[PDB]
């Protein structure tokens, strides 16, 4: 009887596919977040420059 | 409290369903919740903190009783940190959310150097 | 109100569909909204404020 | 004991039931365990170490 | 020495973290270093030369 044998095998493949699918979903979320950080981080310092105005003055004691 | 030695009061963010939607229960009762939220940093750790939810836009919660999250709904979540958990400037923290089914995601940010009444973490 | 101590009344902007055309719903009824608009500042915060829609040019409204 | 010569004190992780939903027993009494936990790194090996359980969220415990 | 003579092979330079921000070690222990510095020239070659670090501004060290 291949009939009720196959049920046991079939469940095994389903659950292992389920746990694999769960891991991929969680893994994909982490990677997306990190890529988001990099772009926001990059735009920050490019904008952050400063500059000098006026002449330089020295004082002698 | 504002200033260079400020103190964070609460953390706010919004969630929504994903592609191929399937409802998720968002009941926040302390004895019936199925969504657990944790707080961590490099000094302390607390598990199963308390949170409240507010529904924005089209919802079926205000009419009958519904707390499932399905297509077209948008929920706001607030985690309170005021008296017990202490957090201040220049610190890294993590908020971790564990739904009963689906994906587990985290939230890593960094408190600014000068805390104001409302702050944005792009 | 105008002057150095003026006060803002409204904020206006226009929108249009993107390249990969796909319809979106712009119903503004307070109980059938699917588009949520928030306001923020360094002092305040308000969520789900109310807004109006006016259609320009060709339309089926 | 924090530092460059630190020392670990505990290891923490959370578990949940998978698809299929057949319940499992999580009793932790040293004489009624049915779940066994081991430790090995590269210079020592200990079997059947002690552990404790804390339930989060909805439970019937 | 000055004129046309030797150089204290003490070239100094400063480093800082990039956009990604994930840190790396900088202990200069000869038995524990993970950053390797080499010197090269048209006449000679020396590898894994030793070096010292000094922290500036705001440091956890």
């Amino acid at each position: 009887i291949t009939a009720l044998e196959t049920a046991i095998i079939l469940i095994a493949f389903v659950v292992v596919a389920s746990v694999f699918a769960f891991t991929i979903l969680s893994a994909g979320t982490f990677s997306t977040e990190r890529g988001k950080e990099a772009v926001y981080a990059g735009l920050s310092e490019v904008r952050s420059s400063i500059e000098i105005k006026g002449s330089v003055v020295i004082i002698g004691e | 409290t504002t200033g260079a030695t400020g103190t964070v009061d609460s953390v706010i963010f919004t969630v929504a369903s994903a592609a191929g939607g399937e409802p998720i229960d968002l009941n926040n009762d302390p004895d019936d919740r199925v969504v657990v939220i944790d707080y961590r940093d490099a000094t302390q750790r607390h598990t199963d903190v308390d949170w409240s939810v507010t529904w924005l836009g089209k919802n079926d919660y205000d009419t009958t009783g519904d707390t499932l999250l399905e297509q077209g709904e948008l929920a706001e979540i607030t985690v309170t940190l005021a008296p017990t958990i202490t957090l201040s400037t220049n610190t890294d923290f993590i908020i971790e959310v564990k739904p009963p089914a689906g994906a587990v995601f985290s939230i890593q940010r960094t408190t600014p150097a000068y805390i104001e009444t409302v702050n944005d973490l792009q």
